[PDB]
């Protein structure tokens, strides 16, 4: 019963690279984080300039 | 005095055979006067779909109560009767069917198995009443805490795939679930190259592999043309599933990170540094003395009540993580310290504790697969996994290769800045924000 | 055929310095999990089963 | 009475984060050079040679 | 094809001490002190104190501190348990084979040589509440203990666990005392299992020549009867009804312990029906769903108790333990056949010979029997002397059972339980 739950469908929130089950994410797992965190480092940057 | 390691290689080859079935007959002979013997067979929920989910658990039910050539209580009163235990299981990968049995009744036990799983009578009027026995064990199921949690976090994790699902479906699969859906799955499923004869004890390997020939010839005297037998990838997802309940006494906690799968060396070392963190429970003899830093200072603050380290493994994934029970005001703490011993594995591993990890893996092992029916569930699974045996002696050689490098590394790449999958039920509200679990999986510092 | 405990019955209990504090002789309960709704806690003001120091790879 | 922290283990956990407190140090050089302009240090930096001469 | 299978050794020296191991050639060891020291030698002054002394294996040791026995051991894998019974203390240490030495002068520390310092007996205090609350979550365990109380006025009477009122009050001394006067040589058996007689040999001469305690079975366990009754409104009824029985190693133990296969004890096959359990077949006749029933079989050493333990809904205890009693009542009748107890001498044979088939089991069942008997008895003589029972035996014992006095124990919702007199 408690295995009635499921995990609501997330396919309109979720990054294009994940999406598909079938595919690891682990793959596009440097990218997705790459993308983010290549925009703090600007942020940064920008700030500290 | 027999050196540790020359005891290593005292332990007999486990003979493996084929016969034209494609059915694996497997055993290890050891020369007690009993014996286990089974068949392991992969098929599990990640193989079922949303429809027929819960069907393999089913069919466990159905498994022992009837054949054709011994219909109804007829099974039960020949093993009972020879003073053998006949027991089955399911997980979301495997199944397996075993007798415990005095070694000179393997000739009736191995007959015993195969009407087992290949006549089984599924006779209308028991599947109806285990409709609700099984019901009834799910209301059973709801009460474990650490059972619901590992549920969830599996539901989380995979959160779009097969190995989301749990092994006895949703309560309505086991309402609609009709005979049909059974034989099918059955006849899908149980196929004689995907399962597995396995023994060990005081047997012999021909007559087991006679025994196969006898009882087990014609499973794939057909074998299927366009099928579609193949398990696709799961999916891992970086998420939380928070089952809040003020009313439980006690949190349960679970996080995991993407394990590589049953395949994967890295999983030798990652046992290792599993080790290492080690388990806890509020019973153990000396708390404050403990090796592990987390076992040792859970125990010293009162963080936790019990808290254990894990690798579940499955096809080409895997949930590697800890999960944890403990006091709503603890649940910060907790988490605090679990990760910091991950990141300081990541990154700070020193040697000696890796040799104690070691050390704790080598006596697990061996601790592990003592007595028939251990060892007979690993032949039965290993070649399910691995193909093949796996010998105590290339597991230490395994073992002896990881060094606090191999430990760094290894845990750097599951671990560090990674996204956890968590899962938690209780009095939760002092859970850390998924935001701030996440922040906890890298080191500003490093 | 002595060891009390084993003979089945007779209560036994385990402490331990790594592994986990045990109560484990003999009564039924097993088939009551059959006939169901044996309940139980999962982990009340507990501990935990099945334990561990066993494992693999 | 320093000598609680000299013995093997010390050694390993000195050797892990001699990179990380090296690139911590680059970090830093990098950073005072570059927030004071450092005539010295950069006039040998190919670009950036926004000081002519 | 694995080697050549060593034969047990067996050593008896003359201060009593008996030494038994097997070379297993195995790639661990599993060493065992067994000690004739369990609760029955507590006595109304010092219930308890063999509670903390379980709970206490790692406080320091002349020898060893509390800190060193913790990560001196856990840094090579090993481990080390203390298991209690009535009669029985066994302190158990397992390792690799190359680390039995370390792990050996840990358990000869322990063992021969605890300080109990004051303070580490102060701060292990609460841990007795913490474990007896864990246990005491089966209702059997509560259950089982007030059946020994009802059913004895001493020594087997007391319990595993330290009474509540004792809780923070056992005192260094009486640990001291406990282990001078109980853990001395003639009362020990020490077992191994991947090391060589020799090597245990010269361990227990060199250190385990201790004596100054008591001998006897100081007690005698007097059967007196009763019963005890704990209301609580947990869901199911537990109950456990029982007469005196056999001490163990008289043959008549093994006429009871057939008894007990022939009414049924456990479960063979995963959510079976139970057909060949003559006592849940009789029970499942009348009565209509969630219960279990088994027969009960605890046999020490100047004493034993036999008969069944129900689960029940409130309602029918009575309905189940009633019907239960008259199966074992239509046995003592006579009415049992030889089939029956040729298929019960099955599945004690086959269930005993599956209880050694690991390294611990075996360990356990060698140093038990060291304890009771002061010998080995291997697998095949030990299932000649279950062949030996006659059908004649196994309806003596349920007779003994059905004429003799009773003690009960039970908890739940009582409204429905009947008394002894009313059974």
């Amino acid at each position: 019963s408690h295995t009635d739950i499921k995990v609501p469908d997330f396919s309109d929130y979720r990054r294009p690279e994940v999406l598909d089950s079938t595919k690891s994410s682990k793959e596009s797992s440097e990218a997705r984080k790459g993308f983010s965190y290549l925009v703090t480092a600007t942020t940064t940057v920008g700030v500290a300039y | 005095t027999a050196t540790y390691a020359q005891a290593l290689q005292s332990v007999p080859e486990t003979q493996v055979s084929q016969l034209d079935n494609g059915l694996r007959v497997a055993s290890e002979q050891s020369s007690q006067p009993t014996c286990t013997v089974g068949v392991w067979i992969d098929a599990g929920s990640r193989y079922e779909s949303e429809k027929n989910n819960g069907a393999g658990y089913f069919v466990e039910h159905l498994a022992f109560k009837g054949t054709k050539n011994r219909p109804g209580n007829a099974l039960e009163k020949e093993v009972e009767s020879m003073g053998a235990h006949l027991n089955a299981y399911s997980t979301r990968e495997h199944t397996a069917y075993y007798i415990k049995a005095l070694s000179k009744d393997l000739p009736k036990a191995v007959e015993l198995l195969a009407d087992i799983v290949q006549n089984c009578s599924l006779e209308d009027s028991q599947i109806e009443k285990e409709r609700d026995v099984i019901l009834q064990e799910l209301q059973e199921n709801d009460t474990s805490m650490r059972d619901v949690v590992f549920n969830y976090l599996h539901a989380t994790a995979f959160q779009g795939t097969p190995l989301a699902q749990s092994v006895e479906g949703p309560s309505e699969n086991v309402r609609k679930l009709s005979r049909a859906d059974l034989t099918e799955y059955l006849s899908r499923h149980y196929k004689a190259p995907r399962m597995v004869l396995a023994a060990a004890g005081g047997l012999e390997h021909r007559q087991l592999l006679d025994l196969a020939q006898k009882h087990f010839s014609g499973l794939s005297g057909t074998y299927d043309e366009d099928a579609v037998p193949t398990l696709s990838p799961c999916r891992f997802t970086g998420s939380q599933i928070c089952h809040r309940e003020d009313g439980l006494p006690l949190a349960h906690v679970a996080i995991a990170v993407e394990g590589p799968g049953w395949a994967h060396p890295d999983n030798v070392a990652l046992q290792v540094a599993n080790a290492i963190i080690g388990h806890y429970d509020c019973t153990y003899g000396g708390g404050a003395h403990l090796s592990s830093p987390l076992a040792s200072i859970a125990a010293t603050n009162k963080l936790c009540q019990s808290f254990q380290t894990f690798n579940i493994c499955y096809a080409d994934t895997g949930l590697l993580g800890a999960h944890f029970v403990c006091d709503h005001m603890s649940i910060d703490d907790m988490m605090f310290v679990l990760q910091g011993q991950w990141m300081r594995l990541c990154t700070s591993a020193t040697e000696s504790e890796v040799l104690r990890g070691k050390n704790l893996l080598r006596n697990a092992l061996v601790s592990h697969l003592d007595g028939t029916t251990p060892v007979c569930e690993d032949i039965g699974r290993s070649l399910l996994t691995y193909g093949r045996r796996i010998p105590l002696a290339e597991w230490e050689s395994r073992i002896a290769e990881v060094d606090a490098r191999v430990v760094r590394e290894v845990c750097s790449k599951y671990f560090y800045d990674q996204c956890p999958a968590v899962a938690g039920f209780g009095p939760i509200e002092q859970l850390p924000d998924y935001n701030r679990i996440r922040s906890g999986m890298f080191w500003l510092r490093f | 055929m002595l060891s009390v405990a084993a003979r089945s019955g007779p209560f036994a209990p385990v402490l331990s310095a790594t592994s986990r504090g045990v109560a484990g002789a003999l009564r039924p309960l097993v088939q009551a999990a059959v006939p169901a709704t044996s309940e139980s806690p999962v982990l009340d003001l507990k501990r935990s089963v099945l334990c561990r120091e066993s494992l693999r790879g | 009475m320093l000598t609680r922290f000299l013995g093997p283990r010390y050694r390993q956990l000195a050797r892990n984060w001699v990179p990380t407190a090296q690139l911590w140090g680059a970090v830093g050089a990098v950073g005072l050079v570059w927030a004071t302009d450092w005539r010295l240090i950069l006039d040998w930096v190919p670009y950036i040679n926004g000081k002519f001469k | 094809v694995p080697p050549h299978p060593q034969d047990l050794e067996f050593t008896r020296l003359p201060n009593g001490l008996v030494i038994a191991s097997l070379e297993n050639y195995a790639p661990a060891s599993r060493i065992g002190l067994f000690i004739k020291a369990g609760s029955r030698y507590e006595n109304s002054n010092n219930l308890g104190t063999s509670h903390l002394l379980r709970l206490a294996s790692s406080l320091t040791t002349k020898g060893a501190s509390s800190f060193k026995i913790t990560r001196g051991i856990e840094a090579v894998g090993g481990k080390l348990s203390v298991t209690s019974t009535r009669e029985n203390m066994a302190y158990t240490v397992e390792c690799l084979r190359d680390d039995v030495d370390i792990l050996m002068e840990f358990l000869l520390n322990v063992t021969t040589a605890p300080e109990f310092r004051r303070w580490e007996v102060a701060a292990l205090q609460p841990q007795l509440r913490i474990d007896k609350a864990v246990a005491l979550q089966n209702p059997q365990a509560h259950v089982i203990e007030n059946l020994h109380a009802a059913a004895y006025r001493n020594a087997l009477a007391n319990s595993l666990y330290c009474p509540d009122y004792r809780i923070g009050k056992v005192t260094p001394v009486e640990l001291h005392d406990y282990v001078q006067n109980h853990f001395t040589s003639a009362r020990m058996a020490l077992i191994g299992l991947g090391v060589s007689h020799p090597v245990l040999k010269q361990v227990a001469e060199q250190f385990l020549n201790i004596r100054g305690g008591l001998g006897l079975s100081g007690a005698k366990a007097k059967y007196h009867g009763g019963e005890i009754r704990e209301q609580n409104g947990d869901s199911l009824v537990h109950a456990a009804l029982v007469a005196e029985s056999a001490a163990i190693g008289s043959a008549e133990a093994n006429a009871f312990s057939v008894l007990q296969h022939v009414l049924g004890a456990g479960p063979h096959v995963k959510r079976g029906s139970n057909a060949t359990s003559s006592l849940y077949q009789a029970v499942a006749k009348g009565v209509h769903q969630p219960f279990d029933v088994s027969a009960f079989n605890a046999s020490y050493s100047d004493s034993g108790l036999f008969g069944f333990y129900t689960i029940s809904q409130a309602a029918s205890a009575g309905d189940v333990i009633k019907a239960a009693y008259n199966q074992v009542k239509t046995i003592a009748q006579g009415n049992l056949s030889n089939p029956d107890v040729q298929a019960a001498k099955n599945k004690l044979k086959a269930g005993y010979l599956m209880s050694v088939e690991s390294s611990e089991g075996f360990l356990d069942e060698v140093g038990s029997q060291a304890l009771a008997a002061g010998s080995y008895t291997p697998p095949s003589t030990v299932l000649q002397q279950i062949d030996a029972v006659a059908d004649a035996d196994v309806i003596n014992a349920a007779k003994k059972f059905v004429s003799g006095r009773k003690s009960m124990a039970a908890s739940g919702n009582l409204g429905h339980t009947p008394f002894i007199d009313e059974l």
